[PDB]
């Protein structure tokens, strides 16, 4: 697959966002599709997966009440949601693509993250 | 005992067999597009089918009842095909689109030919109450079929409704089906199923279908206007255009022997097959 | 799960051999992947399953696993291995990272 | 079966109108009642069809808009309705029964006008 | 589908016979009927499927298919066979009649 | 035993609940039915 996010974003404090990724049809395969931030300088922080065939999410304990992640099945686009940005806010957002509970060998977990959007 | 085979399938007594060639049971009576050379079959004595034939169900699936079916196919000699459903009669329905590539006729996507493939048309899927009643003097073979989607957005993509049935009735047989949506693995490039079921109408019966989604419908049906002394024969034999009283997957048999040690099994008048190297009767006594 | 990155700054002439080091809290059981970064570009996969190369990779990249350790090897450096590493592990839910290595050019 | 239906309507223009056809069970097999005008001296048109037992309609393309085709399944009854009659719906008006789907030997169809109401 | 008849009027002698012909527009496949009506009553069917007469039908009304095109045949007429008749196709829908034929006594 | 009805008219004119079912359970039994409500032919007179 091939995923394709929004724009760059500037915003003050209070301000509600939207960004979204979208690249996914409809695989017939169970799917994950993550949000990752990444601060400037540091390393990688998983946010939260949704699954967009039945809108199913999964929150980290850090973000689980501070973002919002929903999916339109209509158009095929998973958003992710602020609804009072902040200053620690200010980071790079990537949409990851993964599967859904999917195993090989002798219990080795196939959901690595297999394609980023820019 | 006859140890000795010209090698060749040949003529029953007249009759030419029904060669598949590389076509199965199951493709030939529903009409693979990789089998029209068997569209129109005259008189056989016994049918010829590969060990592994390349052309049997396209589309990924079962044929229930396959063996019982095979099994009451050796007891027919010629089945009279007749349209008992026009793919014409179908005015509230989409009869072109119902085509895969799994089902390819020269290159461009195609499907079974006995049956056709109904899809949602404006949008809309109308229940389909369909009779036919057999008027034909003869028994019936009718074919039809379910179709099992992949995700409920595949099932309104094609026929608009989420939960659907295919109900059949005759005097003996009461069927409901559903489709089973379901995640299954890739057959010839599709994870969808097709189900396929038969029935043999009696010549004062009706077939009652009723359905609102996923239903394969029947187009073409089999008059059963000659039955008995048959055989499925499982043989990789060319056709050698003879004519022979006994024939065995490996050649045919031209002997008075009581006895022959080529095949077990075999079709016409033929001797007892022995698994003997050597039989012979002394018949007169000893030499010097 | 906290992943712990060795070192975290690692100056190596090119053609020689870099290792990197992961180190987990706990057990993730080889569901181990090795990402590298470009400035400005996304994470691309090298190494999944802790040995496993994805394809492209070339077969200079080896991961092993020894337990809870994991080591990226990276032999005969080319120009174009000088980036950011990450190992992330993928046992469980939430996916946890490392804090990176950078290679540097020396 | 025996379709009767109900008396002669004098209207003025702009009236609507219902007349009804009765006379069928809930008839096991499936079946079609119609609705069929025809004019003083002129031929018969079919107005359009409809199945007592789901209430499915099917129009003619020239009385798809103008009349309305309904059943009351509880006294089993078909009904034709006008909300703006005029001049020219001044006709002979016959409900009849056929049957639906239905067909026999080589691929006939067995729906033509077997019973009609008066 | 049109279907139109031929003649519109036919001044036949009572005894001999009839003639009626229905020309489609396109193929109908024999899903052809053919109806009569009297003054103030209800069409009443007579033929179906182009060939098969309806029962109390007698062996003197016939009908028959060539291609597209579809012929009555009523022979030795009686006093009640001075009446119109239709022809009606059901191989689609919409349903279409023909425009009539009147049967007058000479 | 289960009856097969012709039609939702007939199953609520015999038995008032349109979607029904029959249990039936022992030590080695578990059956769970439901009617198939269908258009079929007359045999001795009866669809059902
Ligand atoms: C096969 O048998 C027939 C008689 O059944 C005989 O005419 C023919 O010659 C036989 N063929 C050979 C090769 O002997």
């Amino acid at each position: 697959v091939q995923l394709v996010q929004s724009g760059a974003e500037v915003k003050k404090p209070g301000e509600s966002l939207r960004i979204s990724c979208k690249g996914f049809a409809y695989s017939s395969t169970y799917f994950w599709i993550s949000w990752v931030r990444q601060m400037p300088g540091k390393g990688l922080e998983w946010m939260g997966r949704i699954d967009p065939t039945d809108s199913y999410i999964n929150y980290s304990p850090s973000f689980q009440g501070h973002v919002t992640i929903s999916v339109d099945r209509s158009i095929s686009t998973v958003y992710l949601q602020w609804s009072s940005l902040k200053a620690s806010d200010t980071a790079m957002y990537y949409c990851a693509y993964h599967r859904r509970g999917h195993f090989y060998g002798s219990g080795s977990a196939w959901d690595w993250f297999e394609s980023w959007g820019q | 005992l006859e140890k000795t085979h010209n090698g060749k399938l040949c003529d029953l007594n007249g009759v030419k067999p029904l060669i598949l060639k590389d076509c199965s049971v199951a493709g030939w009576l529903l009409g693979n597009p990789m089998c029209d050379e068997f569209i129109r079959v005259p008189e056989w004595s016994y049918i010829v089918e590969r060990a592994n034939p390349a052309n049997d169900l396209c589309y990924p699936g079962s044929l229930n009842d396959y063996e019982e079916l095979k099994h009451m196919l050796s007891r027919i000699n010629h089945f009279e095909k007749i349209q008992i459903i026009p793919k014409s009669s179908w005015p509230n329905h989409e009869t072109s689109l119902g085509v895969s590539a799994a089902c390819p006729y020269q290159g461009a996507p195609s499907f079974f030919r006995n049956v056709v493939w109904l899809i949602k048309k404006n949008d809309a899927y109308p229940t389909i109450k369909i009779s036919y009643n057999n008027t034909n003097r003869e028994d019936l073979l009718i074919l039809w079929g379910i179709h099992h989607s992949n995700n409920a957005e595949e099932q309104t993509n094609l026929y608009k409704n989420p939960i659907t049935y295919i109900s059949v009735g005759t005097s003996t047989l009461n069927q409901r089906l559903a489709p089973k949506i379901a995640t299954r693995s890739q057959v010839n490039g599709q994870r969808g199923r097709m189900d396929f079921f038969w029935t043999i109408l009696k010549p004062d019966d009706a077939i009652h279908f009723e359905s609102n989604g996923n239903f394969i419908a029947p187009e073409y049906a089999y008059k059963i206007v000659k039955k008995g002394d048959s055989t499925i024969m499982k043989s990789g034999v060319e056709y050698g255009h003879c004519n022979t009283k006994c024939q065995t997957p490996v050649g045919a048999i031209n002997s008075s022997m009581p006895f022959h040690n080529i095949h077990p099994l075999t079709i016409g008048e033929c001797p007892k097959y022995v698994k003997s190297n050597k039989l012979v009767l002394a018949t007169g006594l000893r030499n010097s | 799960i906290v992943l712990t990155q060795s070192p975290l700054t690692l100056s190596v002439s090119p053609g020689e051999r870099a290792t990197l080091s992961c180190r987990a809290s706990q057990s993730v059981s080889s569901n181990l992947a090795w990402y590298q970064q470009m400035p400005g570009q996304a994470p691309r996969l090298l190494i999944y399953g802790a040995s496993t190369r994805a394809t492209g990779i070339p077969a200079r990249l080896s991961g092993s696993a020894s337990g809870t350790e994991f080591t990226l090897t990276i032999s005969s450096l080319q120009s174009e291995d000088f980036a950011v590493y990450y190992c992330q592990q993928y046992n469980n839910w939430p996916y946890t990272f490392g804090q990176g290595t950078k290679l540097e050019i020396k």
